[PDB]
C-alpha cells in the first residue's frame, strides 16, 4: 500500500497472508474455514497466515494453516483477469477470536463515493521498493465506473471497479493483490491490478465481490 | 540462448509479489525479480535451474 498508514496491531483481524515460504499475497477470512482472494495468486503449497501484524516475527498471535483446496473461478481469463477470484478452504478450521475474525460478504454493490479500507503487506513506495514489517491501512473511494473506463479503456468489465485518486499517491501496490476492500464492514473488493501503482490519473482495480457472492456461498457449501 | 533472454524483466500488472527468475544478460546469470503474477513474458523461469537451462548462454 502506498501512501497509507499502520493500521494497528490485529485492527483488521480478517486480513490473511498467503504463504509459500515468504508473503506473496492477501487473502480475507469469509469464515473458520474459508479464505477469499485473487485467482492470479493461485499457487501450491499455500500457507495462510492469520493474526499477522509484523509478517517476520512470531507475535504470538498467529494461527499458521495449509491450504486443502484452493478454488479458482472457473472463468477467470488470465489475460483480461476478468472474474479474478478465488477460495481457499484451510486444512483445519482456524479459531476464531478478536484477532482472527472473519468479514461479511455484501448483501449490495457498494456505489461510486464510497470510502473502503484496504490493507496489505505490499510495496509502499510509487517507485522503488520498500515492503513493510506490520499492516498498511488505506481509505479509498470507490471511483465511478466511467472514470475507470476512462483511466483504462477497453479494459473493464462488469466484474471490476477502480477505487483511489487520480492524482496518486495513494494506492495498493505489488504484495495486496488477493486482500480486502471492506466498505462499511462488507467485502466489496479483491486487490487486483492497475498500471503500476500511485500513478495520476491510473487508479487501482479490484473485483467486484458483490457480483460473486451467490458463487461463494455455494461452493463454501459444497467443497 | 535464445533472443527472448535478452528482454528486460516484467512485473506486469498484478499486484501479487511473486519471485522468479530472468535471464540477466549483462550478468551472464540468472537472477530474481518480482512478478505481479499475470501477463508474464517469456523471460520468467520458476526457478534458477529452468532459467540456465532455456537461456544460460544468451
Ligand atoms: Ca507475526
Amino acid at each position: 500500500i502506498v501512501g497509507g498508514y499502520t493500521c494497528g496491531a490485529n485492527t483488521v483481524p480478517y486480513q490473511v497472508s498467503l504463504n509459500s515460504g515468504y508473503h506473496f499475497c492477501g487473502g480475507s477470512l469469509i469464515n473458520s474455514q474459508w479464505v477469499v482472494s485473487a485467482a492470479h495468486c493461485y499457487k501450491s503449497g499455500i500457507q495462510v497466515r492469520l493474526g499477522e501484524d509484523n509478517i517476520n516475527v512470531v507475535e504470538g498471535n498467529e494461527q499458521f494453516i495449509s491450504a486443502s483446496k484452493s478454488i479458482v473461478h472457473p472463468s477467470y481469463n488470465s489475460n483480461t483477469l476478468n472474474n479474478d477470484i478465488m477460495l481457499i478452504k484451510l486444512k483445519s478450521a482456524a479459531s476464531l477470536n478478536s484477532r482472527v475474525a472473519s468479514i461479511s460478504l455484501p448483501t449490495s454493490c457498494a456505489s461510486a463515493g464510497t470510502q473502503c479500507l484496504i490493507s496489505g503487506w505490499g510495496n509502499t513506495k510509487s517507485s522503488g521498493t520498500s515492503y513493510p514489517d506490520v499492516l498498511k491501512c488505506l481509505k479509498a473511494p470507490i471511483l465511478s465506473d466511467s472514470s475507470c473506463k476512462s483511466a483504462y479503456p477497453g479494459q473493464i468489465t462488469s466484474n471490476m471497479f477502480c477505487a483511489g485518486y487520480l492524482e496518486g499517491g495513494k494506492d495498493s501496490c505489488q504484495g495486496d493483490s488477493g486482500g480486502p476492500v471492506v466498505c462499511s464492514g462488507k467485502l466489496q473488493g479483491i486487490v487486483s491490478w492497475g498500471s503500476g501503482c500511485a500513478q495520476k490519473n491510473k487508479p487501482g482495480v479490484y473485483t467486484k465481490v458483490c457480483n460473486y457472492v451467490s458463487w461463494i456461498k455455494q461452493t463454501i457449501a459444497s467443497n | 540462448r535464445p533472443d527472448f533472454c535478452l528482454e528486460p524483466p516484467y512485473t506486469g500488472p498484478c499486484k501479487a509479489r511473486i519471485i522468479r527468475y530472468f535471464y540477466n544478460a549483462k550478468a551472464g546469470l540468472c537472477q530474481t525479480f518480482v512478478y505481479g503474477g499475470c501477463r508474464a513474458k517469456r523471460n520468467n523461469f520458476k526457478s534458477a535451474e529452468d532459467c540456465m537451462r532455456t537461456c544460460g548462454g544468451a
